[PDB]
């Protein structure tokens, strides 16, 4: 009864919450790392994780209004595509660009004299072009296949039309059945499994090395890592699953109706997922004395 | 005559891609400040294929020492110019509690000022007890009383530098930020050099770490 | 001779003529004065004869 | 016999303090109590000059009034064109400890020192093309604290082995050796007319010497700790002193005293630099807490504030024509202001 109309409106707020703690949080991150501090890997790092955050939350708004309405889409066609470009070369850039700080952690901590010896902010410029090459690279069917479909009630959806690459009257079934579970698999596995497996194992090793060292004075050490680590996992990995579980129940749950659960629960784990974009300068940025030091001096 | 302006701007783009190079040619070597008793003694150890520099090379890391006992000036005046290094190798004699103002006392007074030291908040210091072998043959001859009338322990090596060692490591105010390692230097081979190529890797991982925002 | 030496320079350094500080303070005032239209720091110069922009 | 050569230094020293009383009639401020305050001094960073990769230590402006030359402990001396921002020139060091540097009164040499106790003279011409160590000077037993170019070929330093001395750079021998302090030599002046140079050293003491004879005609003395900074009146018959206890001050070579003091109670760090403008109204004085003060030099009066750095104000120097001042700075940043 009431309880659903509460679950329609938990997303809404919790992206708008995402929308102003993020691009707050990114702005501040990228005015003081990229013109009050020193060029280094790190603050490279920072400023890249920042700028896809910023601009992912920047296109919040857009989504807040489409999702009220129904996934309906007011815009036009332009804008379609523009805001999903932008969304899915942000979103993939964030959690590569976290897959990426956990292994440049790991391998400073693992073996610093390498990384004294090559760690430098030239290689850091020209190997951080990774994440984005490949993020682009994901965002490719957005270029070409996304466009805007009006069905007979003047609705206006944005979404994956295929009548154009289609020929035939049944170029629905194997066209885009195969697609939607390609695109489905692959967000699994490149977007939560690759990144969530490198943070997993490079912090787990981080911490077994300096435990093993005997360099854990405060527990600070430990509530960072198990912070960092438990952030991307709570907020990833229910939408990952419940977008996974649509893609392997896809033909059974359009063809037939039968796990309406995982259509509703798509919003509200996915809102969740989005909160990590203004959760992230928090734990990587704000947990810095330098950078507090910093922030708190230029304001 | 705007071409002489291209250029200016060409040669002034060109400097400033060598001192990019520069720099990060020198920030890959570790900083040594040598501090001071066997100091001659460490360098021979450490030295492989106004102020003196010493550059060695181990485990693939580089490490630049600077000698500062021909400065005869006042310290305050220069310390600073060394805050920075990666680490301090302080350097003291333990068959130095015998001669005299005590030797060990005024050695004890240097490496106070030294550690607390504003310049030296968060540097870690590593501290070689040289001459083991003159300590040991002079601890059965003239009690530690001669030096600290407040030791109790019998007249053995082990003891008798294990006290010095703790009472070197009880001048560090603190203990929450910097580490004393604490080597008793030794003529085997590699052995000092090994020593601060480990203390150093932890510094490095340390300062890592600190950087990153786990520490 | 450190003590010859001293007493040398004390006694040259004592030997010497002073003014009065008055006198001295009217010279710092009278150059100070006569240069002051000279100084782009007290008098900035406009913007037309500024080599800093 | 040694005490009655303390005794007779001891009553000499107190005839010579009745002598300066004597001669003390009335104060500067007292004297400048009519004349109108100069203002609110409101400068503007004109130009950024980045390029330095560790703490600059010095700097010196060129007579043109448009390149100046700074000093790193990054092992670096670049020649910077200040209208432009151009670096024209970067000179590799072979120690990175410098703590001074110099710039010829013809463009034609530079000069560095540091902890290697050595000055080195660098040829700016070079028509082969690339800057040559012209010189090495040795002799001084501790380190290179300040150096200032005569001419081409004279050069006087003053070093951290409580000396100061004038060289022959074509010989590369001590012409003279001045001798007298009794603590680190930390800055010396030159005279506009470089026939006298004035030296303030870490026993709290300046000293006036002489070039030509090479005696030292006067003692000044007041301040509490050393004296990191000096600096010359542009009519050459004043001196202003920046020492560790926060204050400056403004010695008379005729009147053989102190005129005036500045210091405020918000201020307790050191001054490292000093430099008057270029009628002699406002002393510039830079400090460790980040920040460099514009005083009235004649109201003892603060009438600006420079802070656009984040650290240390090491070094700072005012052109030969008082257009702009440069200031640099231990964040690795050199500063024109206007
Ligand atoms: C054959 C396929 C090749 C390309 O592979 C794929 C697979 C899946 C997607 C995808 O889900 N994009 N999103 C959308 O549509 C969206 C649409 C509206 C609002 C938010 C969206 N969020 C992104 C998104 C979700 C999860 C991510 O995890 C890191 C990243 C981005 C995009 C490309």
């Amino acid at each position: 009864s009431a309880g659903y109309t509460v679950l329609r409106i938990l997303p809404l707020v919790v992206l708008g919450v995402t929308f102003v703690l993020g691009v707050l949080g990114n702005g501040l991150v990228i005015w003081v790392a990229g013109f009050r501090m020193t060029r280094t890997v790190t603050t490279i790092c920072y400023l890249n994780l920042a700028l896809a955050d910023f601009s992912f939350t920047a296109t919040l708004p857009f989504l807040i209004v489409s999702m009220a309405m129904g996934e309906k889409w007011p815009f036009g066609w332009f804008l379609c595509k523009l805001i999903h470009i932008v969304v899915d070369i942000n979103l993939f850039g964030s959690v590569f660009l976290i897959g990426f700080i956990a292994l440049d952690r790991c391998i400073c901590v693992l073996h610093p004299v390498w990384a004294q010896n090559h760690r430098t902010v030239s290689l850091a410029m020209k190997v951080i072009v990774g994440p984005w090459i490949l993020a682009l690279v994901l965002t490719l069917p957005v270029f070409l296949f996304l466009t805007t479909v009006t069905i007979p009630n003047g609705d206006t959806y944005c979404t994956f039309n295929f009548a154009s690459w289609g020929g035939t009257p049944e170029e629905r079934l194997k066209v885009a059945i195969t697609m939607l579970t390609a695109r489905g698999i692959i967000r699994f596995v490149i977007g939560f499994l690759l990144p969530m497996s490198i943070v997993a194992i490079c912090y787990g090793l981080i911490a077994a090395k300096i435990h093993k060292k005997g360099m854990i004075k405060s527990s600070r050490p430990l509530r960072v890592l198990t912070a960092v680590v438990a952030s991307f996992f709570i907020c990833w990995f229910p939408f990952q699953l419940v977008a996974l579980l649509g893609t392997v129940w896809l033909k059974e749950m359009l063809f037939y109706g039968k796990y309406k659960i995982i259509d509703i629960l798509v919003n509200p784990t996915s809102s969740l997922a989005f909160f990590n974009s203004c959760l992230n300068p928090m734990l990587y940025v704000f947990v810095g004395q330098d950078f507090r030091e910093r922030l708190i001096h230029s304001l | 005559v705007s071409a002489e302006d291209k250029a200016a701007a060409e040669r002034s783009k060109m400097i400033d891609k060598n001192l990019r190079e520069d720099g990060e040619k020198a920030a890959r070597e570790v900083k040594l400040l040598l501090l001071g008793s066997g100091k001659n003694t460490i360098v021979k150890q450490m030295k492989i294929i106004g102020i003196v520099e010493t550059h060695f090379t181990f485990k693939d890391l580089h490490f630049k020492m600077f000698d500062v006992g021909a400065q005869r000036s006042e310290r305050k005046k220069w310390i600073h110019c060394f805050e920075g290094v990666t680490a301090i190798i302080f350097c003291v004699a333990l068959s130095a509690y015998d001669l005299v103002m005590n030797r060990m006392h005024a050695s004890m007074k240097l490496f106070d000022s030294i550690c607390n030291n504003k310049w030296f908040t968060d540097t870690s210091i590593i501290l070689f007890l040289n001459k083991k072998d003159l300590f040991e043959e002079k601890i059965t001859h003239s009690p530690l009383t001669i030096c600290f009338p407040e030791y109790t322990g019998a007249n053995k090596y082990d003891e008798a530098a294990s006290y010095i060692q703790s009472k070197f490591e009880d001048l560090n105010k603190r203990k929450d930020t910097k580490e004393i390692y604490t080597h008793f230097t030794c003529s085997t081979d590699t052995k000092n050099v090994q020593f601060v190529f480990d203390a150093v890797t932890d510094v490095i991982i340390k300062n890592n770490l600190k950087d990153c925002g786990l520490f | 001779a450190q003590a010859r030496k001293l007493v040398e320079q004390l006694k040259m350094e004592a030997n010497i003529d002073r003014i009065k500080v008055s006198k001295a303070a009217a010279d710092l005032m009278a150059y100070c004065e006569a240069h002051a239209k000279e100084d782009p720091l007290l008098t900035p110069v406009p913007a037309s004869e500024n080599p800093f922009r | 016999e040694l005490d009655q050569l303390r005794q007779e230094a001891e009553q000499l020293k107190n005839q010579i303090r009745d002598a300066r009383k004597a001669c003390a009639d009335a104060t500067l401020s007292q004297i400048t109590n009519n004349i109108d305050p100069v203002g609110r001094i409101q400068m503007r960073t004109r130009r950024t000059l980045r390029g330095h990769l560790a703490k600059i230590y010095a700097m010196h402006w060129g007579t043109d009034s448009r390149l100046l030359v700074s000093a790193s402990q990054d092992g670096k001396l670049i020649i910077w064109d200040s209208y432009t921002t151009n670096k024209v020139h970067a000179i590799p060091l072979r120690s990175s400890w410098v703590m001074t540097c110099a710039y010829a009164p013809s463009g034609n040499y530079v000069a560095c020192g540091g902890l290697d106790n050595i000055c080195s003279i660098y040829n700016l011409k070079t028509r082969e093309g690339n800057v040559r160590v012209s010189r090495e000077l040795a002799g001084h037993t501790g380190y290179l604290s300040c150096c200032r170019f005569l001419d081409d070929n004279q050069i006087v330093t003053s070093s951290g082995d409580t000396t100061c001395a004038l060289w022959d750079i074509e010989t590369g021998q001590q012409t003279t050796t001045f001798t007298g302090h009794t603590g680190d030599v930390m800055s010396l002046s030159l005279a506009p007319d470089t026939r006298l140079f004035v030296s303030g050293a870490c026993d709290a003491s300046a000293k006036l010497w002489d070039v030509r004879e090479g005696m030292c005609r006067q003692t000044f003395t007041g301040h509490e700790s050393d004296i990191n900074a000096i600096c010359f009146f542009p009519n050459g018959n004043a001196f202003a002193t920046g020492s560790d206890d926060a204050t400056c001050r403004l010695f008379d070579l005729r009147a053989d005293q102190e005129l005036m003091t500045y210091s405020h109670d918000n201020i307790i760090c050191g001054i490292t630099s000093v430099s008057f403008s270029k009628s002699g109204r406002l002393l510039l004085a830079g400090y460790d807490d980040f920040n460099c003060n514009v005083w009235d030099a004649l109201k003892a009066d603060r009438a600006g504030v420079l802070a656009g750095h984040d650290n240390r104000v090491s070094c700072l120097g005012v052109t030969d024509d008082g257009m702009a001042v440069a200031t640099g700075s231990w964040d690795s940043f050199l500063k024109i202001w206007n």
